[PDB]
DNA sequence: GTAGTGTGAT
DNA sequence: GATCACACTACC
């Protein structure tokens, strides 16, 4: 086993040089630095770690390092670089796995000071190494007196850089025996430091295999990219900025501007009695200034003669104090408030408000709808992560993936988040939708577009539940599920009035419906929506039974142990008791899924299939239960469709789940065919 | 002896009244506004004849306002022939204002 | 840049 | 009786 780390010259997508690298190999225990002109040793180096059956262990080597070499190699030596992924264990995949509690900066991209929560040391100094080398750099330059350019400490090689490769090096080590010392996950009769590659991977939990290939095959997924249409985003922009400025122009008609204190240095104190008066705005007093210089002065103020200043406001449609002091100047009466006394002003309070000029109550759906399209042009063009600001120059969008980023085993995305575009039933989604899709890649041989194959778990949730509730009602749910109607069924447990009452309710329980928005399903609040799932529960002994043998592995607040065993082994971490049994089904599902995506792009693979633009086939992203691929041909998405049912059951059957998986695929052009 | 102003009265009672016409441009939650309002009083009785004192309170007519460039308040604006003649902004005594009006008429 | 509020998705 | 990203205002 030898413990590695490289410094370049750039992020993945533009890298040209390797500037440096070091070594650890615990068979010697020493450290080897390479230079420059070392490359070519270096990774001689690592493949005769390969050679021998070893493994090579990096920090965040699975998104970097090992792409980034293949990449360097080619472009540097005119050599081919590719380390097996059987080989190489990433101890930031590691670090995710067993704390999953914790959250972390993702190698700096995030402001720590942000983050809740404490942050494990060793991975905070790795994510830290950037930002700390860049002050040494500047420092030193400046001590210097030459001017520092954003980036520029990255350019060249030189020994500071080559100080911080090195510690690296040590800190990961640090790191990866402090994980490795986790008697869960790594039997401690068994030196994991002094093992080939197999014995790594068959000894240690399962979970470990299992993250490592969902983070290999991950990166591969950021580095494919989603095909994206920026043309027609460029004009869904442009549609959606002038009906911004329409409801705007039409807002502030209505509404009209206004005056508010603004700038006041002093307080206002009663002339008379001289009391405070700490609620009145706030003063200025002229310190020069009078009638005359007679002549006279035309200066504005007067010596000793106070004003308040103040500023002009518009009205601004976003911003949620300006809604709520018109509407109660129009005579609303606030209902709901906020913990700091805000009254609450989200769409659903909105679509309440009752005001008797016709004129302001139909403004209230203008201001509704402004909210609306201002998500939409956020999302696309102008925030910070919009998509327009990007789309590479492949015409591609290439979002990041943290591949255990939640406590329950779930993926997180971001930059931008890929996994929060708007559905074709929202305004605006069939057009987002079919921005994103395999139909904008243009085959590199051929010229013509790709297509896409979109595979869902079907209704992954319930199933979950039903396997866990097997023990209790011998499968009496999971046949209804796949035989019978449990949407019916569950309607009967309730009460509700109709099946699709039934759906929203079922879907409630998972999604953080609570009582009010239940009994807001037949038309009610509070009471009809705490008697409904009373009753539910009453009809369904089988998840009450669960229910309370979840809490006892728990509880006794006193606990027993503050973690669940996952399908894999690991612990997943329970924030509250009353969480305990939605954090067993979404990692259920989640771990089913993440199994499902692995073990469908290893039998693709297996099938002869390529992963790549350059291939047959390529993950373009992964959105909890669901995956849009592309694919070369209509008879590839087909086969990915069908591969992916093959996969689904192969793991249904893996963990020995009690209720039956399935999924269902669609091929089409897009994401919004997809769907 | 004040005239209550409102935006839409404005540009026949200011802009093309005849004789000079002091505004002033208050609102309810200011505090200086409140010390100088007495002041108003006394000093379009004691003027009449020769001057008029208007209102205009800028949270019920935000129109007018805006086109003058207001900053701070109270602002008072001296009118003559529909345009401003001098301008002094801040609570003054009743001296200050009897030296800047005299002075100006 | 932080705090408060909301909306986008599973 | 859920997980998480991110934008926009208001204030420092
Ligand atoms: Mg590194």
């Amino acid at each position: 086993m030898i413990v590695s780390d490289i410094e370049a010259n750039a992020l993945l997508e533009s890298v040209t040089k390797f500037h440096c690298g070091v070594i650890y190999d615990y068979s010697t225990a020493e450290y080897v630095s390479y230079r420059p002109s070392d490359f070519g040793a270096y990774l001689d180096a690592l493949e005769a770690e390969v050679a021998r059956g070893g493994l090579i262990v990096f920090h965040n080597g699975h998104k970097y390092d090992v792409p980034a070499l293949t990449k360097l190699a080619k472009l540097q030596l005119n050599r081919e670089f590719h380390l097996p992924r059987e080989n190489c264990i990433d101890t930031l995949v590691l670090s995710r796995l067993i704390h999953s509690n914790l959250k972390d900066t993702d190698m700096g991209l995030l402001r720590s000071g942000k983050l809740p929560g404490a942050l494990e040391a060793w991975g905070y100094r790795l994510g830290e190494m950037k930002g700390e080398y860049k002050d040494d750099f500047k420092r030193m330059l400046e001590e210097q007196g030459e001017e520092y350019v954003d980036g520029m400490e990255w350019w060249n090689f030189n020994e500071e850089m080559m100080d911080y490769n090195v510690q690296d090096v040590v800190v990961t080590k640090a790191l990866l025996e402090k994980l490795l010392s986790d008697k869960h996950y790594f039997p401690p009769e068994i030196d994991f430091t002094d093992v080939g590659y197999t014995t790594f991977w068959s000894e240690s939990l399962e979970a470990v295999d299992i993250e490592h290939r969902a983070a290999w095959l991950l990166a591969k997924q950021e580095r494919n990219g989603f095909p994206f249409d920026t043309k027609a985003i460029e004009e869904l922009y442009v549609e959606l900025a002038a009906r911004r400025s329409e409801l705007l122009r039409k807002l502030t008609e209505t509404f009209g501007s206004w005056y508010q204190p603004k700038g006041g240095t002093e307080m206002f104190c009663h002339p008379r009695t001289g009391k405070p008066l700490p609620k009145y705005p706030r003063i200025k007093t002229p310190k020069v200034g009078g009638i005359f210089k007679c002549e006279l002065d035309t200066r504005e103020y007067v010596a000793g003669a106070p004003y308040t200043p103040v500023e002009h406001v518009v009205f601004n449609p976003s911003s949620r104090d300006h809604i709520q002091k018109k509407l109660q100047e129009a005579g609303w009466v606030p209902t709901k408030y906020t913990d700091k006394g805000a009254p609450v002003v989200d769409d659903e309070v909105l679509e309440g408000v009752r005001v008797d000029d016709p004129e302001k109550q139909a403004a209230i759906d203008l201001i509704k709808e402004y909210l609306m399209i201002q998500k939409r042009i956020g999302q696309s063009a102008e925030g910070d992560k919009a998509w327009l600001r990007y789309v590479a120059e492949d015409g591609k969008i290439h979002g990041s993936v943290n591949p255990n980023g939640a406590v329950t085993g779930r993926a997180t995305h971001a930059f931008p988040n890929l996994a929060q575009i708007p559905g074709v039933r929202s305004p605006y989604g069939e057009q987002c939708r079919a921005a994103f899709g395999a139909e904008h890649h243009l085959d590199g041989i051929t010229g013509k577009p790709w297509v896409q194959a979109g595979i869902d778990a079907s209704g992954l949730e319930l199933r979950c539940l039903a396997h866990f509730m097997a023990r209790f009602d011998n499968g009496e749910y999971a046949h209804e599920i796949l035989n019978g109607d449990i949407h019916t069924k569950n309607q009967i447990a309730a009460e509700l009035p109709t099946r699709d009452n039934a759906k929203t309710f079922i879907y409630g329980f998972l999604y953080g419906a609570g009582d009010e928005k239940i009994g807001q399903i037949v038309g009610a609040g509070k009471e009809r929506g705490k008697e409904l799932k009373k009753k539910f529960l009453e009809n369904t002994p089988a998840i009450a039974a669960l229910r309370e043998s979840i809490q006892q592995t728990l509880v006794e607040v006193k606990w027993k142990r503050r973690w669940i065993k996952g399908l894999d082994g690991r612990k997943v971490h329970v924030r509250s008791p009353h969480a305990a049994l939605n954090t067993l089904l979404q990692s259920a599902g989640a771990l089913i899924c993440k199994l499902w995506i692995i073990k469908t792009e290893e039998m693709l693979v297996e099938k002869g299939l390529k992963h790549g633009w350059d291939g047959d086939f390529a993950y373009m992203a992964w959105v909890h239960d669901e995956i849009q691929v592309g694919c070369r041909t209509e008879e590839i998405a087909q086969v990915v469709i069908e591969t992916a049912q093959e996969a689904m059951r192969w793991v249904g059957d893996h963990w020995n789940f009690r209720c039956l998986l399935d999924t269902e695929g669609k091929m089409g052009p897009n994401w919004a065919i997809c769907h | 002896k004040i005239i209550h102003l409102t935006d839409d009265s404005f540009d026949t009672d200011v802009l093309k009244a005849d004789g000079a016409i002091l505004v002033d441009f208050w609102a309810e939650w200011c505090g200086p506004c409140k010390m100088i309002a007495p002041i108003l009083d006394e000093i379009a009785d004691e003027y009449q004849g020769k001057l008029t004192v208007a209102k205009l309170n800028i949270d019920q007519n935000p129109g007018t306002a805006p086109k003058y460039g207001i900053r701070g308040i109270p602002t008072l604006l001296l009118f003559k022939n529909g345009e401003v003649a001098a301008t002094k902004v801040g609570a003054l005594s009743k001296g200050q204002l009897k030296e800047f009006l005299d002075a100006n008429l």
